[PDB]
């Protein structure tokens, strides 16, 4: 029995082989009979270790720098929806019309959409007349009760402006023709560098807040329990379901959610169809105006409207394009609102407590128009937000046991309400709050990475890792020591065009160490 | 007032937060295009690697062969990434690591793998993560590609009987001195079948052919076999057995040096694993080891190193033109860009010409390197052989060095009683990783004491040993059956847990989350919802009949009574002696038009 | 859409209609065809079959079923468990889960030292009565120790196991000591030397000053701390040297500054820290502390007080050949850099014993002495007090136990109106069949559970629960059920205001009609039972119809009616300008919708 050999076979064995040999014969004999000599390996290395010059530091006789951001325009807002500047029409929800199709259907029964009018003239916009004449065909649809739209010369358009042109067969190519076309290789567009962003703060604060509503996200049951681990299992999760659930940034995750459930079955029901779907949301409880403990109410809410381009998702790695009409009562800013267009349709109501009784008081109200991109792997991200509610879950458990394990006792609740986290810096003093009041603050950081996700975030938390392994190790008098810092500084700074987040925990990492340094020896200032 | 989220890493530990710095786990929305600007840029960083400018034109293809092995030169600025190996050190490398390990220690290894393979089934090759055909040339499963190689073989010159590897392999072999091959109807020839079965294509990880899998496994499980017996060997698995690794290598460590010494850590990455490591190097290797053995072996071992020592790669899709305004344009493949050479942009022209004599039709002759991610179990083994290097000169100083390497990342422990003669320590280690290859970062590759250090995402210290390799399953992507996905999902679940990588709530609450996906994937709630799809239509109306609520399957309007105690125990078995026994028997019916084996699979 | 594949013949012999209900099924097939087929199709038994086949599995599941489970612990670290390792013990937790083996020993230990620990912090009560107090709730303790109902006046004499709460608890036994001492959590003893006491000054911010104590002659002692050893001597308020054989990071810095409060070194010992000016309450609630111990409470706050204790020692830079025995600021076993008059070894340090039994005296601060003072235990070495359930035990004299909650105090009142029936004149039924509800707005238990109310919207909670009693008592359609729920709230007078559809009290709490919740639940089927807590309650009588008819207790004005989706929904606020003959849909609960119609 033996491996029945082939010709060409032996021809490529006889042929690569290392330069001193020629034959595999050779070369076995060589493999076969090889003796160790030490000596000669020994100047071996000791010669390349001449010829090799690897410089060494220890982070204190040459310390880090501050990073050098790029300079330009600021960086403008990203996401797909709006987070602050939103506005919702509510309604009451019903069991039996709980879909996307009739819930709006249902809004736009009481002609609080078809009172949005907006005027020709816009504030700060690019193309005006497409969104306007696209919202009047959106009403007109929805008029119809179907979501489809026939006329297909705005939504094209737009979709068509990224990228849209004829395409020549190269067998049917000349030396003439290109003369005559000048064709030439299409120059690839390098994305732009910008400043760092003045609005972040704003939002996470904003975020941090507790939303009037709370139920936003649906969850699934909780099993029964045989034993304290999983009681008290349970008790840690109520408690954190309890906090972080009442917060905006739970309404954007339950926006997000539904919205990409109905535009991913969009995509595979109604592909190469223009359909209508509304940005929305379910609550499931308030709380009182007299009394600031909760109360059920189920409750339906309508941030906007989205529209779906032509969308088969097997072509172009499933590229596909959409176009929002978002509500605000806000009126926007130049810089953070630059892909948007805005206008101006009619007022609107707010509705506020006044002793034992409810009022109104009228506002103005905005249109927010803009167009945008998606695919399927940004849907299968999207909808898979919750996760963030377990690596924040994680991170709570972790500082919870290792402390219940330093004196062997549960100190759950003891750390929960008395640990204090610093969280910021208000009039040059730190700000700190109880573990259960920074837990908003860790889901939000993961929610923003779970938006902002690009090739540029993950460089910069790759990265990143390193200083802040050299920083523990300063705290703790360690003599860290490196090769080349300012090699990982440009790699760091290469990796900063465009990404509202990377630019803001670039600014704010270069502030942890600038604070440090009241106690710790390895950076500039 | 302003949110700084990072502050929290001063009164506290850097282990316990870290995890906050990296999103979740899942499938990333970049989506890189592989085309053909990074294949190129790839291959010329590979022939610059190389430190030689020495070729051979060969005589079955007519083409040059960069020999980038025992031929070094341009010695200079040696800082930068190398290829050109040595075999002389690297023998001797081998022959050190035997003469620790045993002497017939390779020989054991290499009769465990052989008697492994002969009882093996060649079906075994449909378990792989994709694949290219060489006739449709595209990439799709194992399975596929089987059934298409061996119908075309029983199209062209009758069936293939042997229902084993080593017949495959064999007819492989007899296959690639065929003249004349069919397949479904179209034939080819042998140079261009030839071809085909070295092209690989990129999707730029490596997607390789049907040829040469069964040998690239065998290799694999020779390596295998060899890195179990190695204690600085944490590839083949991790977690528990990790940590265990890891505290053995430090007690032992900590007992054997003496009150002089003072240790310290590293944690380096290796940059460009797959650039620099060549197939010859490797088959010399082999050969070595199998030296003393049957020469069955000796042969099958020495066969996947040349198929890489020659592997076409097919470049990806061609660039495009455009007019100024660009209302036109056209789309050409890259079999053709050396047609239009004289358009193209410099940056891209410079990258093409130098390499337009490798070319043949539309891919590169590519004379070695190892761009797959294959072979990880052998390079592995050549780390482990650098790091059980020891010789005079560092005994006459009283220092030495030991640690631990994976795939490309390693942890490195050099021990010494002054402040200078480490570094000479970690120079010496430097350059003989170098002399084969093997090269480090330098903005990535950092170190200390002994009490920090990180390996594969564990970041070790004192103690806390946290971990981050948090897996999770994935429904559309992988739909099989409303019966097994549950109970997968809670095997990893279970699995993740001892690992330390989840905590009892985490698990908790990654099960409630898993549950609600997959209901949304097989669009089915419970019974209690006021839902109104399909599927609870008939669930709405035929749910009365039964009270075992508790008992109902999760995919007919059931609820959930598995929990941290109850994960090993599907919920049918768990809700057996509960199912309304109408219900239980109308599932378990075996008389049905259609891991436990329910009424719930989708064929 | 018919993705699934599926066999034929087997389709017809089990005779699958598609479109069924318009829903095709499909060779090939739907999904719902599974659901179809597993509702209504063929019915075999092979039960027997799949377990034999599936043995293993169902083993696995009998082998869970055989289990025991027990309490959890967070600690560290100083085949048919294989299978649930990963649930049986982690790093930071563990479970004492067992199988087949039994002994109550360890856990009784642990029981008999908190409830000691809990009695002598229970006698930090008074000032000049401790000893009596203590003495005398030993006295009325007894418990069902294991399985011996014994008393707690000769467990502490008759165990053997050193601890501050056990000492401190016999010296006023008159029981033998073993010459041990507690400073702290800390271990403590003596090995060779003596001193004498000796008083000095320290400052708080600067201007005050506070007298503490110490000695100041040379003497050797043996710490000991959680999975630390150590020795060291002190002398003059200051510590000369020391030497430690437990290696742990956390364990050895606790155990280090321990000793150095117990010597006292340290410039904290001249001056204060700016912490302790926040406060300079050396002071219980009426009560005085030393220095030690206040210094002790500012350290177990955070460990950066820690830190700055052992910065206040002195560190230096290592020499050669004493690496393998020097220290670091983190517990790291050797450094370039370490601290003064430091030693650290492997092997814990083997610990002496003294057969010399001896008997101390008790202070007014409980305070015990064996002889030239020299403290042996305290109640300042203890934790926190913590509430913990205690079973097996019996505490009758008063200061036993609070057992006052609003909880408990809501399930007395309720259980107080569930007896007052008592199937007689004067009772629920009895007013009830006489359409006499006024009265009930002042019987003495609604008047007990009052307090209980939340008092600044406690008008309009009454004013409805005094409508649904009526509206439910006049027309004789009724539940007790949810009667008995709202009745605690109709003893104010009514008021106006806006009712959202919740009760709540004074603990945050609430209640609702027409749902279920912890604090009060109850079903059909099962009427004669009321759950409080999942605590089960029984009735004293028995109703079959008394019950069915909750038409009026779900809102005020209005009653239940037959489904019809054309009503819309409304809200709790609306209802007000609704007519007559208008059906209305609306919430009653969690998903749960009904339809309503006035009066």
């Amino acid at each position: 029995i033996e491996m029945k050999k082939g010709k060409t076979f032996l021809e490529l064995r006889d042929e690569s082989v290392p330069l001193p040999f020629q034959t595999y014969e050779q070369m076995k004999d060589y493999c076969e009979k090889f003796k160790g000599n030490p000596r000669e390996l020994a100047s071996k290395v000791s010669q390349m270790q001449s010829n090799i010059k690897l410089p060494i530091k220890h982070y204190e006789q040459n310390k880090f720098r501050q990073i050098r951001l790029p300079k330009g325009p600021m960086a403008p807002y990203t996401h797909k929806f709006l987070m602050e500047e939103a506005w919702m029409f509510t309604k009451i929800s019903d069991p039996e019309r709980s879909r996307a199709g009739e819930i709006l259907i249902d809004f736009f029964k009481k002609g609080n959409l078809s009172a949005i009018r907006p005027k020709d003239k816009p504030l700060q916009g690019k193309y005006p007349i497409h969104y306007k004449n696209l919202w009047n065909q959106i009403k007109a649809a929805i008029a119809d009760r179907t979501m489809v739209i026939n006329e297909n010369d705005h939504s094209e358009f737009l979709g068509g402006i990224g990228r849209a042109s004829k395409k020549i067969p190269e067998i049917s190519l000349t030396q003439d023709v290109i003369t005559t076309e000048g064709l030439k290789q299409s120059e690839n567009k390098l994305p732009e560098p910008r400043s760092f962003p003045r609005w972040f703060n704003a939002e996470w604060m904003w975020a941090i807040k507790d939303s009037d509503l709370t139920g936003w996200v649906p969850m699934a049951e909780y099993p029964p329990a045989d034993n304290e681990l999983e009681d008290y299992a349970e008790h840690l999760n109520k408690t954190m379901e309890g906090v972080l659930q009442g917060t905006n940034c739970a309404r954007e995750m339950g926006k997000c959610i539904l919205t990409v459930g109905a535009l991913m079955t969009e995509c595979r029901l109604f592909p190469g169809k223009i359909k209508v779907v509304p940005i929305y949301a379910r609550s499931k409880e308030r709380k009182s105006m007299q009394e600031g403990l909760p109360v059920p109410s189920e409750m339906d809410c309508l941030f906007g409207i989205c529209v779906k381009s032509k969308s088969h998702l097997n072509k172009d790695d499933g590229m596909y394009t959409i176009i929002t009409f978002e509500f605000s009562i806000r009126e926007p800013n130049l810089e953070k609102h630059q892909k948007y267009t805005v206008f101006e349709a009619g007022h609107t109501t707010v509705r506020m407590k006044k002793g034992e009784s409810v009022i109104g008081r009228e506002v103005p109200l905005y249109l927010y128009c803009r167009t945008t991109a998606l695919s399927k792997i940004k849907n299968d991200w999207l909808s898979k937000a919750r996760r963030c509610f377990i690596t924040t879950m994680d991170t709570v458990e972790t500082i919870c046991l290792r402390e219940s394990a330093k004196a062997e006792e549960n100190l759950v609740e003891k750390t929960l309400n008395e640990k204090q986290m610093w969280i910021g810096k208000k009039n040059g003093e730190l700000i700190a709050q109880p573990l259960r009041e920074a837990l908003r603050v860790q889901l939000v950081q993961q929610f923003y990475f779970c938006i902002y996700n690009d090739s540029q975030l993950e460089g910069f938390c790759n990265e990143q890792k390193k200083i802040l392994m050299a920083l523990e190790g300063d705290k703790k008098n360690k003599s860290s020591f490196g090769f080349n810092p300012e090699g990982l500084l440009e790699k760091i700074e290469e990796c900063l065009i465009n990404n509202p987040m990377c630019l803001f925990m670039a600014q704010r990492l270069n502030e942890l160490v600038i604070e440090a340094s009241k106690r710790g020896a390895k950076f500039f200032k | 007032m302003e949110i700084n989220p990072y502050l929290m890493f001063l009164n506290n530990d850097v282990t316990s937060l870290i995890s906050t710095t990296y999103p979740y786990t899942g499938p990333p929305p970049m989506s890189h295009g592989s085309s053909t600007k990074y294949t190129l840029e790839t291959i010329k960083r590979t022939y610059d690697y190389s430190r030689t400018s020495v070729e051979k034109t060969s005589k079955v293809f007519n083409i040059p062969r960069r020999k980038f092995c025992n031929c070094l030169e341009d010695k200079d600025e040696l800082v930068k990434p190398t290829g050109n190996v040595d075999i002389s050190s690297l023998l001797g490398l081998a022959e050190m690591m035997e003469k620790r390990m045993g002497e017939g220690f390779f020989k054991h290894c290499v009769m465990e793998a052989e008697t492994e393979i002969l009882k093996m089934h060649f079906s075994r090759l449909t378990e792989g993560r994709q694949t290219y055909d060489w006739t449709s040339e595209r990439n799709m499963p194992a399975a596929t590609a089987l059934q298409l190689t061996v119908d075309a073989i029983k199209e062209t010159e009758g069936p293939f009987k042997g229902t084993t590897m080593l017949e495959y392999c064999n007819k492989m072999i007899e296959m690639l001195d065929w003249k004349e091959i069919k397949f479904k109807i179209d034939s080819i020839k042998h140079d261009e079948f030839l071809i085909r079965a070295l092209t690989i294509n990129t999707m730029a990880i490596a997607t390789p052919g049907m040829i040469v899998r069964p040998f690239s496994k065998i290799v694999e499980t020779v390596a295998q076999k060899i890195c179990e017996k190695l204690k600085e060997s944490g590839l083949p698995v991790g977690g528990n057995e990790k940590k265990a690794k890891l505290k053995t290598t430090v007690t032992s460590l900590n007992a054997r040096m003496n009150s002089d010494q003072f240790a310290v850590n590293i944690t380096g990455d290796n940059s460009k694993w797959n650039e620099c490591q060549q197939p010859e190097a490797y088959l010399a290797l082999l050969a070595y080891i199998t030296k003393d053995s049957s020469d069955l072996m000796k042969d099958l071992c020495s066969v996947a190193p040349v198929l890489f020592c020659n592997k076409f790669v097919k470049l990806g899709q061609g660039i495009r033109l455009s007019n100024k305004r660009k209302t036109k344009e056209v789309i050409i493949k890259a079999e053709k860009m050396g047609k239009y050479k004289n358009l193209m942009r410099e940056e891209y022209k410079n990258l093409f010409e130098p390499l337009e004599k490798y070319i043949q039709k539309d891919v590169c002759f590519l004379p070695g390197g190892m761009l797959m991610g294959m072979f990880n179990m052998l390079s592995t083994v050549l780390g482990v052989s650098t790091l059980c290097y020891m010789d005079e000169e560092l005994k006459a100083k009283g220092c030495f060095w030991t640690g631990l390497q994976s795939s490309d990342d390693f942890v490195l422990f050099a021990v010494a009683s002054n402040w200078s003669n480490i570094h000479w320590t970690i120079r010496r280690f430097n350059a003989v990783c170098k002399l084969i290859g093997i090269n480090m970062s330098l903005e990535k590759s950092y170190g200390s004491l002994p009490e920090l250090f990180e390996f594969t995402s564990m970041f070790f210290d004192g103690e806390f040993v946290s971990n981050l390799a948090m897996e999770l399953p994935a429904f559309t992507t992988a739909g099989v059956n409303e019966g097994v996905d549950f109970t997968a999902a809670m095997s990893i679940i279970k699995t993740n847990m001892i690992n330390n990588s989840l905590s009892p709530s985490t698990a908790l609450m990654a099960l409630r989350i898993c549950l609600q996906e997959f209901r949304a994937t097989y669009r089915v709630h419970p019974w209690d919802s006021r839902v109104k799809g399909g599927r609870m239509k008939i669930i709405n109306e035929f749910i009365k009949t039964i009270e075992n609520k508790d008992g109902l399957l999760i995919a007919d309007g059931g609820k959930l009574m598995n929990n941290i105690s109850t994960l090993h125990i599907p919920e049918e078995v768990l809700k057996f002696e509960k199912m309304d026994e109408q219900y239980r028997n109308r599932v378990f019916n075996p008389k049905n038009p259609f891991a436990v084996v329910s009424t719930h699979s989708f064929r | 859409k018919f993705p699934i594949i599926a066999n034929k013949r087997m389709l017809e012999e089990a005779q699958i209609p598609k479109e069924h209900n318009n829903v095709a099924l499909w060779v090939l097939a739907s999904a719902s065809c599974i659901n179809y087929w597993n509702f209504c199709g063929p019915c075999v038994n092979n039960s027997e079959v799949i377990k034999e086949v599936y043995k293993s599995r169902f083993g696995r599941l009998e082998r869970r079923k055989e289990i025991m489970w027990k309490e959890l612990r967070f600690t560290l670290v100083d085949p048919e468990r294989m299978e649930l390792i990963h649930a049986l013990g982690g790093e930071t937790w563990i479970q004492e889960a067992n199988t087949a083996g039994i002994s109550n020993v360890d856990q009784r230990k642990n029981d008999i030292r908190a409830v000691c620990r809990k009695v002598c912090l229970a006698a930090n009560a008074s000032i000049m009565n401790a000893k009596s107090k203590l003495v005398e709730y030993i006295k009325s303790t007894s418990m069902r120790i294991g399985e011996t109902e014994r008393k707690l006046e000769e467990l502490i004499l008759e165990t053997d196991d050193v601890s501050p709460e056990v000492t401190l608890c016999k010296s006023a036994l008159g029981g033998q000591l073993g010459k041990t001492l507690s400073f702290g959590p800390m271990l403590l003893k003596k090995i060779s030397g003596s001193g004498v006491k000796v008083k000095d000054t320290v400052y708080i911010q600067g201007v005050r000053a506070v007298q503490f104590e110490y000695w100041s002659e040379q003497e050797e002692f043996y710490g000991e701390y959680k999975s630390a050893t150590a020795l060291f001597s002190r002398k003059e308020r200051s510590l000369e040297w020391i030497t430690i054989g437990g290696g742990i990071n956390e364990d050895r810095k606790r155990l280090l500054a321990m000793c150095m409060i117990f010597c006292r070194d340290g410039d904290y010992f001249k001056d204060a820290p700016a912490t302790i000016t926040m406060a300079d309450l050396s002071t219980k609630l009426g009560r005085e502390i030393p220095y030690q111990y206040v210094m002790m409470n500012w350290i177990q706050k955070s460990e950066d007080n820690l830190e700055a204790l052992l910065y206040s020692r002195g560190i230096v830079e290592t020499n050669p050949g004493k690496m393998g025995s020097s220290m670091g600021i983190d517990g790291s076993k050797r450094a370039i850099k370490s601290l003064r008059a430091v030693t650290i070894q492997s092997g814990k340090i083997d610990m002496p014993e003294s057969k010399e039994k001896i008997h101390l005296e008790l202070s007014d601060n409980l305070e015990a002495f064996d002889s030239s003072g020299r403290i042996v235990a305290t109640i300042l070495d203890l934790p926190s007090d913590k509430k913990v359930t205690f079973q097996d035990v019996s505490f009758q004299h008063p200061d036993l136990a609070v057992l006052r909650d609003e909880k408990t105090a809501i399930t007395k009142g309720y259980e107080a109106l569930i007896k007052r029936l008592g199937t007689g004149d004067n009772d629920i039924p009895s007013l009830i069949a006489k359409k006499d509800y006024l009265s009930l707005y002042n019987l003495p238990e609604v008047k007990l559970m009052a307090p209980l109310i939340r008092p600044n919207r406690k008008g309009v909670y009454s004013r409805v629960a005094r409508k649904l009693v009526s509206t439910q008592v006049t027309t004789g359609h009724y539940s007790l059920h949810e009667l008995i729920k709202v009745l605690p709230f109709t003893y104010f007078a009514p008021k106006q205001g806006m009712f959202e559809g919740r009760l709540f009290f004074s603990n945050d709490s609430f209640v609702e009609p027409g749902v279920n919740n912890n604090v009060f639940s109850w079903s059909k089927a099962d009427s004669s039972k009321i759950y409080c807590h999942g605590i089960a309650i029984r009735v004293p009588l028995v109703v079959g119809d008394e019950h069915m008819d909750t038409s009026l207790a779900l809102l005020e004005g209005f009653s239940v009616c037959e489904n019809d989706p054309r009503a819309p929904m409304v809200t709790r606020q609306d209802l007000i300008d609704v007519g007559f003959g208008q059906k209305v849909r609306l919430f009653v609960g969690q998903g749960s919708v009904r339809t309503f119609k006035r009066t």
